[PDB]
């Protein structure tokens, strides 16, 4: 990742501050005391993550054959554009080379 | 106990509602490519066939003396159901009395005619709407614009005066 | 109230992201935030015809989620194919940085 | 068959969509506890405790309405106050679909001319109210002229030929200006030497020369071949 | 009202619609309600009718 | 909810902030006290903010100062630049302006680089 | 020296057997195609219902 | 007022009760609810400023086109329009027809100054921060907001010392020193 | 680099040559190092890897 | 291809690394090294902006959040990772109900 | 030119941009004339005819 330098991001202005929150290193209260649920509880929540990244990996799956499905589908089009434009430019001087 | 930065209201013609360009303050619409067609073939059509007629149409048919019904006839090989709409005729009439001949030769009745139901006399719009909305129609038409319009639209036959008879394109069935 | 949306919140969860439950089903392209009124509902199948439509008594579950956990078929492929994307998205990351750093480092 | 659905409404007012893997039309239940041509249902248990309330399953190849519903039309004009004059209520498959959709506060006027579907009419209408049935011909307006009055919209799933002219004559004395036209047009059961498009294009050039400006139509294609719905309304002065 | 020099138009709640660029130095305003005509005069030697719906 | 008073010392590139608050007399420099800050003969160089005005300022309250950066007699005169501002920035705010300006003059009597360091330079001939 | 070629291609008619296969399982995509009805019992809709789209041709 | 209908709308079109011919689409207004300008009369103040100097660029391009005069003087206008603040490029003589305008004279304005410097969140704020007597520019507070500043004087744009604001501010930075009292 | 040249009496034969990476990172050789007799010192387009090899095309 | 035969836009193989060398693996070669320049100018690219705006920051530049907002001991950004909705210490009588 | 003072100055230059630009520029957009409203430009035509 970008390691911006900690004499340049002290010398930041206030809207261009970049939030970076430190880890917890201190057995908290609140996490020492939440509980969490067990056996059918914990496999429903590996089961909920396994749908959810194979729902979003699907997605972008289908988004990036899309990007190579439309970047060729300019390509093609736009030289049918410029061989019809190439068409219009030759048409129009005929037109006033006769008259 | 004042407040800062006190100004003189006046009105917002950005915002305020009372004058008239601030007076403006989902379901989608795709409608499907229709049953009667193949990729572009319009495979539903079959004779007797109806034709819509329109008024250069008229003019260079008695430009060229060929009858309507027996010209159609004699393109299609077919039996032609020809249809003069109002707006057609309402065209035809506003042409004046040099358009006499066409005008009571549109008047016929072998042709048949339909009641187009909207305001103004846009012969062009009509047929283009009516021919859009049913794909069962073929548009007999001389107008270069027009004659876009419909060959562009797909799977609707175009029929013209061309030369001494008519001809017919975009119905893949003519011999 | 949140209350129940706290218990139906998993099954809209799988209704949302229908589209990668089966791998043969497909469906067509909408996006379906949560409704605003709603309700759960079960499918009364009557007393005429059995055995088609019928799921019996023995199989009969309190949300599409225990029916969905139930399914051993759709687990082998949720498992199968949650490793292959785990081990593609593991690809060239931090593990291979360091074995390539300790293949370096070795002799 | 024993599994659970989430209920969402629809677009259209008084129709819902039961979400499950496969999502279905689905229409509250006038009269709960029972299906009436077999259809399948859904309970929800809604919050005195909580009312068990029910919900049944709208098939679109047994239902031209659902078909047109679930193809997408821009406006259906039954609605959940309204009064409806079914035209050709065959059995009560689609007008117990209508009726409670149309709710308790509004009327389905039933129009029939056999009598075996008569008969299963009035006994699904005791367990219905909001629909009354009608034993007539819908060529004949004036032999129950006396039995309805001035309905919002008219729903037409007759299959005859003379089709235009019974929709125009029960339009014309008991639809309301602007109220809504909603045909169900079989193309072999008016002709069948033409092609289904010059059908339709003379059913609603029809429906214009008895003034009825069409807004709308749906062909309806994976439930029906060569059928139809066409959605006006009755305009009554100035399609244009 | 006409202030201290320019004659200001407001609407009912007190935002200022108008000021007349013209009715320089009013000291006396008259409405002739049939005719919708604002009427102003003062220390200039003149009189200005101004159509209030127009404008 | 404390009087408390913050200020600055500065000499090449250490760097120190002395927070100045109403107590019972401790001087604590880095943590440690200020007994302590070596190379122990710059250690009355520490000491003579102390030394130039008396301990009875400092028996009513207690200062920290934490040091970065710079040297070792670059930090001692950080140290004591921040000690002197801040026992005259503390008699300013919550004791009385004539002790102020009296530490003041004192101070400046002495060197005026307890209060005001030489920053900027050279001097392109 | 010629290009790789087809078997589809080496007989006319099983090419046009495979190139109207194609078309007719594209005529799925742009239409909806009458299959024959409904099969056994009414499973449902499945592949989604739009509330919001509207397939149909309004008029002018 | 009330919707006029058909009829109405078409039997007396020219009324309007709002919006006039002599309001000038009320750009006065405009530019005052822009720059929040408080007093009615400094759009008219600089408009007379505007028209000065447009009726002088009109008078001067009508000197032909080569003599000394109209290019120095053309030139020397520019100039000091530029280094007022008012105009934002010295270069071409158009600027002293099209770009010479109440709110680039507006845009010199002091709270307008302050918010493009980042020194408050908005030009409202801005114009309550040197209401309250917050800024000076050089050493001398500066209390209203219509004060124009010019190119170099902008340089000089700060707050008071011993200002809540600047205090604040250091202390967010917590370069904040009491001995010079903030 | 190291050893495409067996002695600094190559390398100062073979200065100023361009060569590159596989990557085709193109660069020059400078001066040859002196104590490692056959490494010499070369500047490249940017930061070649531990992992290329640079090339001399001669003919 | 119009006049190029296809056993002439065959496919050229690329080499791998050297076995002597091996332990620097994967030679890399033109994609490889254009995947890594690219990465390395566009965070040069960003490196140099906040550069600049630490250059141009302004200090005086008062904004409402730095009042709530504040700044460690070295002078960079506290991001308190709790919340911003919730509160990081609770009060005695809510831990009184926890407990 | 360089002696030409005003009103000449300004409506000559004009007359001569019009003229070099009437070739090439469409004769849609060359000659653009003033908005004036209907019952004032047809009274400043009648005039001026008469
Ligand atoms: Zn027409």
């Amino acid at each position: 990742g970008l390691k911006v330098p900690k004499a340049v991001q002290k010398e930041l202005p206030f809207k261009s501050q970049i939030h970076q929150m430190k880890p917890q290193k201190k057995k908290t209260y609140m996490a020492k005391r939440a509980v969490v649920l067990g056996g059918d509880e914990k496999k429903a929540r590996s089961f909920i993550q396994k749908v959810l990244t194979i729902s979003k990996a699907k997605d972008s799956k289908r988004k990036e054959q899309k990007a190579s499905q439309r970047k060729e589908r300019l390509k093609k089009l736009a030289k049918m554009e410029e061989e019809k434009s190439q068409r219009d430019k030759e048409k129009k001087k005929e037109y006033f080379a006769q008259n | 106990t004042r407040k800062f930065g006190l100004v003189k209201r006046t009105l917002n013609t950005k915002k305020d509602q009372r004058l008239k360009k601030n007076q403006e303050n989902l379901t989608r619409n795709i409608p499907q490519v229709s049953s009667a067609l193949f990729f572009q073939y319009n495979q539903a059509i079959k004779p007797p066939y109806q034709v819509l007629i329109d008024t250069n149409f008229i003019n260079f048919s008695i430009q060229k003396k060929v009858d309507i019904v027996r010209g159609m006839m004699d393109c299609l090989l077919a039996k032609c159901n020809p249809l003069i709409t109002d707006c057609v005729m309402a065209e035809l009439e506003k042409l004046g009395p040099k358009y006499r001949i066409a005008l009571k030769l549109a008047r016929d009745p072998r042709i048949k005619r339909l009641s187009c139901s909207h305001k103004g006399t846009y012969a062009d719009d009509c047929l283009v709407h009516r021919v859009l909305q049913h794909k069962c129609y073929i548009v007999a038409t001389n107008d270069a614009g027009l004659k876009q319009r419909i060959r562009k639209i797909p799977g609707i036959p175009l029929m013209s005066v061309g030369g001494h008879a008519y001809v017919i394109e975009k119905l893949p069935d003519v011999f | 109230d949140d209350n129940m949306r706290r218990e139906v919140q998993r099954d809209l969860l799988l209704i949302k992201h229908r589209a990668a439950l089966d791998p043969k089903r497909h469906y067509k392209k909408q996006r379906w935030e949560v409704p605003e009124r709603f309700a759960i509902g079960t499918i009364i199948e009557d007393k005429s015809e059995f055995y088609s439509s019928r799921m019996n008594r023995k199989e009969r579950k309190s949300t599409i989620l225990e029916t969905l956990m139930g399914d051993e078929a759709s687990n082998k492929y949720f498992k199968r194919k949650y490793n292959e994307i785990q081990e593609k998205s593991t690809s060239g990351r931090k593990a291979h940085y360091k074995k390539m750093k300790e293949m370096r480092k070795k002799r | 068959g024993g599994a659970k659905v989430v209920i969402e409404p629809h677009r259209h007012a008084g129709v819902y969509i039961a979400r499950g893997k496969e999502d279905l039309l689905v229409t509250k239940n006038m009269a709960p506890g029972e299906s009436v041509y077999g259809e399948k249902r859904i309970s929800v248990e809604e919050p005195v405790p909580p009312t068990k309330v029910e919900y049944r399953v709208w098939n679109p190849f047994r239902s031209k309405l659902a078909a047109g519903i679930m193809g997408g039309l821009d406006e259906l004009f039954i609605a959940p106050g309204k009064k409806v004059l079914y035209l050709g209520a065959a059995s009560g498959t689609s007008v117990s679909h209508v009726s409670d959709v149309v709710g308790p506060e509004g009327v389905v006027y039933a129009v029939e001319f056999s009598h075996r579907p008569g008969r299963e009419l009035i006994s699904m209408a005791k367990k219905r109210p909001n629909i009354i049935p009608i034993i007539e011909d819908a060529r004949h307006p004036q032999k129950y002229r006396m039995l309805i009055g001035m309905v919002d919209c008219v729903f037409a799933d007759v299959a005859q030929p003379d089709q235009a002219r019974i929709i125009a004559l029960n339009s014309h004395m008991f639809l309301k200006d602007q109220g809504g036209v909603v045909i169900s047009i079989k193309a072999n059961c008016i002709d069948s030497t033409v092609d289904a498009e010059t059908v339709f294009a003379r059913e609603v050039q029809k429906l214009r020369e008895e003034r009825i400006k069409p807004l709308e139509q749906l062909t309806l294609e994976p439930y029906e071949r060569d059928h139809c719905i066409v959605v006006g309304r009755y305009m009554r002065s100035g399609l244009k | 009202v006409a202030q201290k020099k320019y004659t200001f138009i407001y609407d009912h709640e007190g935002t200022e619609l108008h000021r007349l660029k013209q009715h320089i130095e009013a000291r006396h305003l008259d409405f002739l309600p049939y005719h919708y005509l604002l009427v102003t005069a003062g220390e200039t030697g003149w009189l200005k009718y101004h159509d209030v719906s127009t404008g | 909810a404390v009087p408390s008073v913050q200020t600055f010392g500065k000499k090449k590139s250490a760097t120190a902030v002395a927070h100045v608050k109403a107590g019972k007399g401790l001087i604590k420099v880095n943590g440690s006290p200020i007994t302590l800050v070596e190379p122990e003969i710059l250690r009355f160089k520490v000491y003579e903010p102390l030394l130039l005005v008396g301990l009875d300022k400092f028996s009513n309250i207690d200062i920290r100062v934490r040091v970065t950066g710079g040297g070792h007699v670059s930090q001692v005169y950080a140290i004591r630049q921040a000690i002197a501002k801040g026992l005259v920035a503390y008699h300013q705010k919550y004791v009385d302006e004539q002790s102020k300006n009296e530490l003041k003059k004192a101070f400046t009597s002495y060197d005026r680089t307890l209060l005001i360091a030489d920053s900027r330079r050279p001097e392109p001939k | 020296l010629t290009p790789k070629r087809n078997k589809d291609n080496r007989n006319s008619r099983v090419k046009k057997r495979k190139k109207y296969q194609k078309a007719q399982k594209k005529l799925k995509s742009v239409r909806a195609v009458y299959s024959g009805g409904q099969s056994g019992v009414y499973e449902g809709e499945k592949t989604g219902i739009k509330k919001g789209l509207t397939r149909s041709v309004k008029f002018k | 007022v009330r919707k006029l209908k058909h009829h109405e709308q078409k039997l007396l079109k020219k009324v309007d009760f709002l919006e006039w011919k002599q309001d000038q689409g009320h750009r006065d207004t405009q530019v005052m609810r822009t720059y929040h300008i408080q007093n009615r009369e400094d759009y008219h103040k600089y408009n007379r400023i505007c028209g000065d100097i447009r009726r002088l660029a009109n008078k001067l391009s009508l000197l032909p086109p080569t003599d000394p005069f109209r290019r120095k003087h053309e030139q020397l206008l520019l100039d000091k329009l530029y280094a007022m603040g008012v105009l934002t490029t010295k270069s071409k003589i158009s600027d002293l027809e099209n770009k010479v305008t109440v709110s680039a004279i507006c845009r010199r304005r002091l709270p307008v100054i302050m918010h493009r410097l980042k020194m408050a969140e908005t030009i409202q704020d801005a114009v309550k921060f040197i209401e309250q007597g917050h800024v000076r520019v050089g050493p001398n507070l500066i209390n209203d907001p219509a004060y124009l500043v010019t190119r170099n004087m902008e340089d000089y744009v700060t707050w008071v010392d011993n200002s809540k604001i600047k205090k604040t501010l250091l202390r967010y930075r917590n370069q904040i020193d009491d001995f010079d009292f903030s | 680099i190291k050893d495409m040249f067996s002695s600094a009496m190559e390398v100062a034969r073979f200065e100023g040559a361009q060569i590159k990476t596989v990557s085709g990172i193109r660069g020059e050789i400078k001066r040859a190092l002196s104590k490692p007799e056959g490494h010499y010192r070369a500047a490249f387009e940017d930061k070649i890897l531990m992992s290329d090899i640079v090339i001399l095309r001669s003919w | 291809a119009k006049l190029v035969h296809d056993v002439q836009k065959k496919q050229h193989r690329e080499r791998s690394q050297l076995t002597s060398r091996s332990r620097y693996g994967f030679l890399e070669k033109h994609k490889d090294y254009v995947k890594r320049a690219q990465d390395f100018h566009r965070k040069q690219s960003t490196l140099k902006v906040l550069r600049e705006k630490a250059k141009e920051r302004n200090p005086d530049e008062y904004y409402h959040a730095m009042h709530s907002r504040k700044t460690d001991a070295k002078g960079l950004l506290i991001s308190s990772r709790h919340g911003d909705e919730e509160d990081e210490s609770l009060s005695m009588d809510q831990v009184k109900l926890l407990k | 030119d360089d002696q030409v003072i005003g009103k000449a100055r300004s409506r000559t230059l004009e007359m001569r941009l019009n003229r070099l630009s009437r070739v090439n520029g469409h004769q849609d957009k060359i000659n653009k004339l003033e908005k004036v409203p209907m019952h004032i430009r047809r009274g400043m035509i009648d005039k001026h005819v008469k």
